[PDB]
RNA sequence: AUAUGGAUUCUUCACGGUAACGUAACUGAAUGUGGAGACGUCGGCGCGAGCCCUGGGAGGAGUUAUCUUUUCUUCUUAACAGCUUAUCACCCCGGAAUUGGUUUAUCCGGAGAUGGGGUCUUAUGGCUGGAAGAGGCCAGCACCUUUGCUGGCUCCGGUGCGCUUGUGACGGCCCGUGAAAAUCCACAGGAAGGAAUAGUUUUCAUGCCAGGUCGUACUGAUAACCGCAGCAGGUCUCCAAGGUGAACAGCCUCUAGUUGAUAGAAUAAUGUAGAUAAGGGAAGUCGGCAAAAUAGAUCCGUAACUUCGGGAUAAGGAUUGGCUCUAAGGGUCGGUACGAUCAACUUAGAACUGGUACGGACAAGGGGAAUCUGACUGUCUAAUUAAAACAUAGCAUUGCGAUGGUCAGAAAGUGAUGUUGACGCAAU
RNA sequence: UUCAAAUGAGAACUUUGAAGACUGAAGUGGGGAAAGGUUCCACGUCAACAGCAGUUGGACGUGGGUUAGUCGAUCCUAAGA
């Protein structure tokens, strides 16, 4: 219930030796006047708190799904 | 034209019984039991609310931090912010007038 | 007993003087 | 400023039936479409086509999706056509005439 | 009570009218060498006391629950 | 009511119990008497006054 | 319970802002002080929420002899979290009469107004997370079947003396000024404990464990309660759609819920309930009992008397439909002058029209002239007497200065008035 | 209130469909307090009860059903005891 704006903040709360489970959202939603854009949500779940954090550009979408750690269990939708 | 029940067993028009209306996600009306609302606190004794200080129920004053109950200035969370100002001209203009009161009292059995 | 069956106390009826 | 919506209308499943006819449908969409008032007022407006399968519909003036299938149920009723003809929507301002 | 069995994961027993949730939870702990996520108790009725033990992820409750011989 | 203390509530339970006719095998017993339950009590006639 | 990170400390127990005050943190014992808890009623006004109304658009259903870009329905966002947001209030600059500011309601200003620049409260609202993955509305498929599978859409606005409710700042009223405590916090205070190769704070952030006992179904009433009962009686409260209209009145409808009270066949008398009557109009009767008439709104007009407040809706007259128009009453935007555009039911007026009807059903004061009596509002004989009886304000008398007056108790190291003191209490 | 069908030994009264109506939202709607105590739900039954009837029922017989760290009691005090 708890949003961040940070991406290297976002980072460290992946490796904070509790979480276990993170999921990864597509959302289907469109620009200020024009075309339909693909907006994520990288949502991690703590012991107190679900974090989340959006990206509406596609090109670090992809970019940050690599750069989780593998110990962490990530749900697809 | 949808009508909504107590959500509670109280079936009174209490002071601690109050209903919001809520649209919920399920597309219902439903009922929200509200508390009674805060009232801010206030200065000893010119009776008006301090401000800078939250207002909050008593008791859940002691999971709020300590910035949001008292002010940096001496007397903060207690006076009005001119009632400290008040008395300290009356604490420093007395105390000097308690030693030249203390000088005159001299000028009487030293010269009589 | 009710309201009928009235005997006793009366404006012109029986148990007068 | 008006950019046109365009209404397509499927009509093949009915034709293959043999009891739907699309150039006779077509001209029931010329004298009965209402614009700015009474009928007639067809000014570069609203424009009906058709290659004997599909009615495509363009119009720039005040032409909503509600008011296409108005029209289109009362011609059923002219032609004693609405017990085995329904007119649904595949997808957003394109529809098709379902026979079963 | 045996529906809730197989899909709930919940034991139904009945329990003695003195004994509270620390008493449930640790003699079926030990009865039949499980773990009790939560205990939810009430009193039915009849006078007597029925007891809803949800187990763990880790057990489930129908292997267990014919290992006492009932079903 | 649905708001009670347990010794109406563990009264309420006897009662319920005590709701019941005279079990088929008593019946036939050596000098039994009894032929019908003569305590049966029914929420529609008689109150049991807590 | 403790740990990790952060913060502070070699100026030992933090900085910034003139100020109001601000921050992720940033030792505080005995004791003292303050605040919250913590409060009447009515009135209008401002704001918010839900509902009502309505436009565009995307779906589904209804009607179609004729007409109707039509009628109906779906388009939803919880607790909680982060940021932000206002009336009031406060601060700084400044020094006002040629007095200014300002509310629906007249209060404020050299005890510092108007103005300029700021601070704070976050009821509430706004955005985001929660959260579309949900729910909802449809379409396309599978098929005895466990029954699903696949696609879509779920959008953007407007309006108000509206209804319900919450709240804010005020005003009126009292010989009536309209609870208490548990509990929580702050301040004052400076007792103690503490750093340099190292410490302290779990009111900073994160992480760990635990949260027992009892109630929980249903009815809540023309059938589940009390009345001898499956009795037209009695019994506390919340939620409140559309039209007509001043209206929570009466009347009709939507959602929702019922169609349950022994029936059938005939239509005599006498009944109960509802009605209508020519001519006369209280001749009836102890008695205008009962019934009838009057009735809403607008305009005109309104006596004797009076404590000058009333009487008064006095009495007494006229108008009221439909349709077609006219006039008046506003909001928002760029300028030292005027337009453009948008949105309300209120009032007034004029023609035309009719079997002269028009508050067309519903709803809805009879009035006047005098006497007796009580001043009035109010109260009582539950189940025959609602009154001229009681009470009332006003007026008057009496007792009492506490070792006392009046009254209670078997007694009492006992009480009521009395948390009282003659503008009082007690007795008439 | 009416028609048809279903069930049944048996239907003016049960169930379903259709039609006509009413309560008109200060309701014959949806919830609770006091009170009742299993009337709640399912299956089976029609001797008695439902002042006619009954295949139906708040009836009879047999079983099922009430899950809380957050809703209440528990705690505080009022007139008082």
């Amino acid at each position: 219930a708890r949003e961040i704006t940070d991406i290297k903040q976002f980072l460290e709360l992946t490796r904070r030796a509790d979480v276990k489970t993170a999921t990864v959202k597509i959302n289907k939603k469109l620009n200020k006047a024009g075309k339909p854009f693909r907006q994520t949500k990288f949502k991690v779940r703590g012991s107190s708190s679900l974090y989340t954090l959006v990206i509406n550009d596609a090109g670090k979408a992809k970019k940050l799904i690599q750069s989780l750690p593998p110990t962490l269990k990530v749900n697809r939708l | 034209a949808q009508r909504v029940t107590f959500r509670r067993r109280n079936p009174y028009n209490t002071r601690s019984n109050k209903i919001k209306v809520v649209k919920t996600p399920g597309g219902i009306l439903r009922a929200q039991h509200v508390k009674k609302l805060a009232t801010r606190p206030k200065c000893g004794d010119c009776g008006s609310a301090l401000q800078g200080i939250s207002t909050l129920r008593p008791r859940q004053y002691a999971t709020v931090s300590k910035t949001h109950k008292t002010v940096s200035r001496a007397y903060g969370g207690s006076r009005c912010a001119n009632c400290v100002k008040e008395r300290i001209i009356r604490a420093f203009l007395i105390e000097e007038q308690k030693i030249v009161k203390k000088v005159v009292k001299e000028q009487t059995e030293a010269a009589k | 007993r009710g309201r009928g069956r009235g005997r006793g106390r009366g404006r012109g009826r029986g148990r007068g003087r | 400023q008006k950019i046109a919506k365009t209404f397509t209308v499927d009509v093949s499943s009915p034709t293959e039936n043999g009891v739907f006819d699309p150039a006779s449908y077509a001209k029931y969409l010329i004298d009965h479409i209402k614009v700015e008032g009474a009928v007639g007022n067809l000014g570069n407006a609203v424009t009906v086509t058709e290659d004997g399968t599909v009615v495509t519909v363009v119009s720039t003036a005040k032409f909503s999706g509600k008011y296409l299938k108005y029209l289109t149920k009362k011609y059923l009723k002219k032609n004693q056509l609405r017990d085995w003809i329904r007119f649904v929507s595949t997808k957003t301002n394109e529809y098709r005439l379902a026979f079963y | 009570a045996m529906k809730k069995v197989e899909d709930g994961n919940i034991l139904v027993f009945q329990v003695s009218m003195k004994a509270n949730k620390y008493q449930i939870k640790k003699a079926v702990k030990e009865l039949y060498e499980v773990d009790v996520l939560k205990v939810n108790t009430l009193v039915r009725p009849n006078g007597t006391k029925k007891a809803y033990v949800r187990l763990t992820a880790d057990y489930d409750a129908l292997d267990i629950a014919n290992r006492i011989g009932y079903i | 009511a649905a708001q009670k203390s347990f010794r109406i509530k563990q009264k309420m339970a006897k009662a319920k119990k005590q709701n019941r006719p005279l079990p088929q095998w008593i019946r036939l017993r050596t000098n039994n008497t009894i032929r019908y339950n003569a305590k049966r009590r029914n929420w529609r006639r008689t109150k049991m006054n807590i």
